[PDB]
């Protein structure tokens, strides 16, 4: 409930999508796919994932357009 | 840990250099970065180091303001130019450093005070 | 209603992505963005729409998760 | 339009062409592609020229089937082999062709049968 899946970004991007992300919470960790166009971020709190979360289907620097939604990979 | 400094009280077109320290080594942090939130407003990243060593920056601050590093002294900089009232806020510094490959931990410090008349 | 914006992958896949989101229905449109990871598409029917919506942060082949929203872009 | 043609009844093991012919030019497509439906089932595509000209097939016919195209005759080809039951369903073509920059228009057939 800390933790959200950011997607539908390039590689070249990721670092620039984590520090946008950055902003909704003071993020503790970050794991990124190893192909994949996303990443699990874990906030401090619910209250915080549900600032990410609202920025489903939101457009970021211009021209990439991001997906947002609870995380679901247990390993992490 | 990172520990911020050089805050304060400043008069609006005035210059301002805030430091941050890490007690560990930070040389191959992912990226670094500094934000700020004034009272009853979003938190916004002002500057950042993105992964590869380019940089971004909030349009309002953008030509103002620099990010940058010193390796030997493990510190992080914000120079700040022509400061403006709208610049008022709390500023912290965010480093990520790598552990295991795809972890990454996150470091935040405990916020500088930058006030602007 | 009929219209979707399906987002989050790269200008390297659009093709493949359209070929997925064909499966759910007779496409007669789709318009692709010059610079953004996204594109809108056009199916026949409500019911055609909602299946490519329900796929909303599915991966597609193997490492490709994707958005799909309702399209917001009157113009289209 | 797309009129498909070619389908019927094969026996479990053969071989079949399928064919789709375009009433206007196709030959500057963004895509080409064949999708099947069994009753009671979701359609799937089984075979796509992406654009560029890379292919993409069903991991279920990878081997065993060929899209092409003959521009001269305005036709795309599904080449199916060693056919099994489970390639049982009806068969049907798509192509995009843009109209004005980052606009496409799709054409469907209207199906081909193929019974195992």
């Amino acid at each position: 409930d800390s933790w959200v899946t950011v997607f539908g970004f390039p590689q070249a991007s990721a670092s620039y999508i984590l520090l946008q992300f950055a902003q909704y919470g003071n993020i503790l960790k970050h794991v990124m796919s190893n192909t994949g166009n996303w990443m699990h971020i874990r906030y401090q709190s619910k209250l915080q994932a549900r600032k990410a979360l609202s920025k489903d289907g939101r457009i970021f620097g211009e021209s990439i357009m991001i997906g947002v939604k609870p995380c679901i990979d247990k390993s992490v | 840990q990172l520990v911020e400094s050089g805050g304060g009280l400043v008069q609006a077109g005035g210059s301002l250099r805030l430091s941050c320290v890490g007690t560990g080594n930070i040389s191959s942090a992912y990226t670094m970065a500094w934000y700020r939130q004034a009272a009853g407003k979003e938190r916004e990243v002002v500057a950042g180091i993105l992964n590869g060593g380019s940089t971004h920056y909030a349009d309002s601050v953008k030509g103002r303001f620099t990010i940058s590093r010193d390796n030997a002294k493990n510190t992080v900089y914000l120079q700040m130019n022509s400061l403006q009232p709208e610049d008022t806020g709390v500023y912290c510094c965010h480093v990520v450093i790598e552990s295991t490959r795809f972890v990454y931990d996150h470091y935040w410090g405990q916020g500088t005070r930058v006030t602007v008349s």
